[PDB]
């Protein structure tokens, strides 16, 4: 069921009336990005999301440096 | 001493199950009626633009 695209994953629900071939170019959506082919939940792949924390450590450590008496 | 049905009415009904053989054919009724099924995943239950989803 993830392999239907979300334009008429809204349409096939009941939800709307109007399919997302016939919308009116005022109720398209403008995306300012190239639009890839649809990808359909990559669970039980190799392609399954993997979350990680998108900010640096909070405390940056001394980079060490060595000085010489007089 | 104050029913209202004879002693045969109430024992006929009694005897030939009256009620039951009327619930079988409720039930008969309904195996010539339209289901309610819908073929998911071909199909989709109703969705409303207020719907609560994935975020
Ligand atoms: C496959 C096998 C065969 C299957 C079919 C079987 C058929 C045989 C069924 C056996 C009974 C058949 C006779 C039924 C009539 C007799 C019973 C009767 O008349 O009713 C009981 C009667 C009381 O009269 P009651 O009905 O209560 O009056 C109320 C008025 N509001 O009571 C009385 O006062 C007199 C009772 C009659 C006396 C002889 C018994
Ligand atoms: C003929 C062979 C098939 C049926 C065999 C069984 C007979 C059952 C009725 C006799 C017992 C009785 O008590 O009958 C009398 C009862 C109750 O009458 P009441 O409530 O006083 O009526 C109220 C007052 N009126 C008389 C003015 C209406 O009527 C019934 O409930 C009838 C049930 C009919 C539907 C069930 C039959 C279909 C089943 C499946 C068949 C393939
Ligand atoms: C002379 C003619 C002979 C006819 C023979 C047929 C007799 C059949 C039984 C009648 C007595 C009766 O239904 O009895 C009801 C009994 C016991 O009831 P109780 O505890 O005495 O209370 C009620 C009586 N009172 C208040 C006077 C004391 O329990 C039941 O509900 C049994 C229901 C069984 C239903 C099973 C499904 C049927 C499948 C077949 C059809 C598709």
């Amino acid at each position: 069921m993830s392999e239907v695209e979300p334009g008429w994953h809204y349409w096939l629900a009941y939800g709307t009336d109007v399919p997302p071939n016939q919308l009116k170019p005022e109720e398209k959506s403008v995306r300012a990005y190239p639009v890839k082919k649809h990808v359909p939940n990559l669970t039980y792949t190799d392609g399954a999301y993997v979350p990680y924390n998108t900010a640096r450590p909070k405390c940056a450590t001394w980079d060490p440096k060595v000085t010489e008496r007089p | 001493e104050e029913s209202s049905e004879s002693a045969l009415s109430k024992a006929t009904k009694w005897y030939l199950l009256s009620e039951i053989f009327r619930g079988l054919y409720i039930t008969l009724e309904m195996y010539f009626r339209a289901p309610y099924t819908i073929y998911y995943p071909f199909e989709k239950g109703p969705v409303s633009p207020r719907f609560r989803g994935e975020h």
